[PDB]
């Protein structure tokens, strides 16, 4: 019942075949060792 | 303890070049060293060099005068 309803209602979707694997390989993510320290002595607790 | 409000971003020592900064902007470094310290270098070198040359001039004249 779900499948028959889906193929009837979802008919205006984009047909662009660009996979997310291709997008990831085109804009890869890398890890950079670094740090950001937001010093605020007015905060009661430290969160890191 | 001093209350401080600040944001600090730091990069890993293994993600940056270590030695090439020694010879970067060398003309600026030399210009800053010369322009800020030429009075200081003058005040140290001139009395030493001037006194040294005067003593040698004094010795030369005294030596020549005692000759025959």
């Amino acid at each position: 019942e779900v499948v028959e309803q889906v193929k009837k209602l979802f008919t205006k979707l984009s047909s662009d075949p660009t996979t997310t694997s291709q997008l990831v390989a085109n804009e890869p993510a890398s890890f950079t060792g670094s740090e950001v320290r937001m010093i605020d002595d007015d905060l009661p607790l430290a969160q890191f | 303890p001093v209350k401080l409000k600040a944001v600090v971003y730091a990069l890993s020592p293994f993600q940056q070049k270590i030695m090439t900064g020694l010879w970067k902007d060398l003309p600026e470094k030399i210009h800053h060293k010369v322009s800020e310290n030429w009075i200081s270098a003058t005040l140290l070198v001139t009395p030493v060099v001037g006194t040294y040359w005067y003593a040698q001039y004094f010795k030369e004249q005294e030596k020549l005068e005692h000759r025959f």
